[PDB]
């Protein structure tokens, strides 16, 4: 985690435009869209048949909040991502059983959603800052596998 | 493989991008540039500074060849030979780097193509640049 | 693409492996645990323990694929249709981890065919387990 | 490193078995052979038609000797695999323009080259520390890429 002071000022400024309720819907759906192997976790949330079916389904939006939430969060301790992640990445490993590159995915889905949003306000080195925070969180939430 | 959907997606959305290809190709390559330094070593004879004519020079090379591979979606394999030939042969670029490229793309259409970068769209348009890459490297070994 | 001679490296090597390849699927395993222990998520259900039955019982089944492979080396595809609907539709496997269990495969190969894994066989048997897996994560999307 | 001072021993002590000579050799010229691309940087050494001509050619042979020197004496700064690569770190980027994957490409050769080598004892265990040195190294090495 190499972000420089404006770069990091960057993220902050541009995470405060964001409806992280909203993001965390997009973001997940379209991982369960475009990467349709990571569907493998969620068959109990019903039908991911099709794309209006995975990005509507009340499940996915449900879960996809609660994802962006911890990931908000962890925005505001930047300094401290693995203490932030800790007790997530243990729950990811032991009990969800959740492939780390899974956490990669989804950052370069985010990153695609944000650009999507922010359209020219997403700058080159916008993304460059982000890049280097979804890989930090990434990081951070495979810390404690084993 | 690209299915019918598929096809008509990226025709769809590449036919969107119509006659500023040019410039978002320059755009993915200064993106690619900023988030993944390490693609700089393959260009260490351009000037990669920002409004560099080489990059613009460049992103319109590689914009010509995605418009191409979509005029020729049913035969991509004969339609990119000489650029499959090009990268195994002369460039030698790593396999790794076309992901990073190709992530670049599409945060470069979304960035400029919101009515029409739907989920759907952007499951063929990555489907479709992953196939893209292949091609390149095909005959690497 | 498998070129002849690289066909000829691959039932060469596999040719001496014999009656051990049950021993170095297990064993290719247990490197793969250890080493990457991120491909643990996907056996959650078995015990990883060293010389588990899981385990060894596992390490055969992929030799056996492996075999078949090497004997339908002209028709890949066809010969592990199943096999790749299998991990595209039930497993659902990332594609990444591949790589790693195709490197633990190699280590394995070497460190017990030391006179037959020379520099041409390591390179046709790398390509050969790349085959193998753009054939099992073909039908993923 | 995240190395286990049993981990450590097991690296320390396989390596005291290790001519770095041919070791060094056979690593660079399986690179060459088994991902032939990374033949670009080494155009000036002659001919690397084939195996043969790879696995022969003294300047290969000679350049790999040189690799695995640097690498045998990161061997004993284990504990600060950055600093110890800081320079050659930057002169990888900046003057020979290589590309930081060819390091985990190499990484994974070596690995190779020791259990061809060492057999029996090149256990799995023992592998998984070496893993862990070669991770090491190829991030050490990239570090400074800008
Ligand atoms: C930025 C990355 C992520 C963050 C911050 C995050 C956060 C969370 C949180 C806060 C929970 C609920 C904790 C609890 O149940 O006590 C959770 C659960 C879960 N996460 Fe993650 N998540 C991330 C990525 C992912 C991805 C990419 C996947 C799968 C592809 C995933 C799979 C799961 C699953 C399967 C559960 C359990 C859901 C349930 O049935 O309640 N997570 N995650
Ligand atoms: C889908 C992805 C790609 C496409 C369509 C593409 C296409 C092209 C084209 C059309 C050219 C110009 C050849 C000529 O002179 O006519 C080219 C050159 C080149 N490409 Fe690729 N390429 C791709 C991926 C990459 C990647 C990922 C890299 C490295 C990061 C790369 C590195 C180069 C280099 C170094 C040159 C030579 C440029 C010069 O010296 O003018 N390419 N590419
Ligand atoms: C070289 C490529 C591979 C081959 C040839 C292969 C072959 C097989 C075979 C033959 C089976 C058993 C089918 C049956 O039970 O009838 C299987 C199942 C399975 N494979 Fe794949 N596999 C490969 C790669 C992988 C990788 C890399 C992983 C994960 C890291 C994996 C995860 C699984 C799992 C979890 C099962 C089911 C285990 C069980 O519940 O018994 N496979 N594979
Ligand atoms: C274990 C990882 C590596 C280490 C420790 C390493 C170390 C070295 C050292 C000590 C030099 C000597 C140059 C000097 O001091 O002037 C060198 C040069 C060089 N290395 Fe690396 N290297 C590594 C990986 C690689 C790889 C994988 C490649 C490309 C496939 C590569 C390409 C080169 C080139 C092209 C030179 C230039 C030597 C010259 O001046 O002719 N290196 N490296």
């Amino acid at each position: 985690m190499h972000l420089t002071p404006e770069e990091k000022s960057a993220v902050t400024a541009l995470w405060g435009k964001v409806n992280v309720d909203e993001v965390g819907g997009e973001a997940l759906g379209r991982l369960l869209v475009v990467y349709p192997w990571t569907q493998r976790f969620f068959e109990s949330f019903g039908d991911l048949s099709t794309p209006d079916a995975v990005m509507g389904n009340p499940k996915v939006k449900a879960h996809g909040k609660k994802v962006l939430g911890a990931f908000s969060d962890g925005l505001a301790h930047l300094d401290n991502l693995k203490g932030t992640f800790a007790t997530l990445s243990e729950l990811h490993c032991d009990k969800a059983h959740v492939d780390p590159e899974n956490f990669r995915l989804l950052g370069n889905v985010l990153v695609c959603v944000l650009a999507h949003h922010f359209g020219k306000e997403f700058t080159p080195p916008v993304q460059a800052a982000y890049q280097k925070v979804v890989a930090g969180v990434a990081n951070a939430l495979a810390h404690k596998y084993h | 493989v690209l299915s019918p959907a598929d096809k008509t997606n990226v025709k769809a959305a590449w036919g969107k991008v119509g006659a500023h290809a040019g410039e978002y190709g320059a755009e993915a390559l200064e993106r690619m540039f900023l988030s993944f330094p390490t693609t700089k070593t393959y260009f260490p004879h351009f000037d990669l500074s920002h409004g560099s004519a080489q990059v613009k020079g460049h992103g319109k090379k590689v914009a010509d060849a995605l418009t191409n591979a979509v005029a020729h979606v049913d035969d991509m394999p004969n339609a990119l030979s000489a650029l499959s030939d090009l990268h195994a042969h002369k460039l030698r670029v790593d396999p790794v780097n076309f992901k990073l490229l190709s992530h670049c793309l599409l945060v470069t259409l979304a960035a400029h193509l919101p009515a029409e970068f739907t989920p759907a769209v952007h499951a063929s348009l990555d489907k479709f640049l992953a196939s893209v890459s292949t091609v390149l490297t095909s005959k690497y070994r």
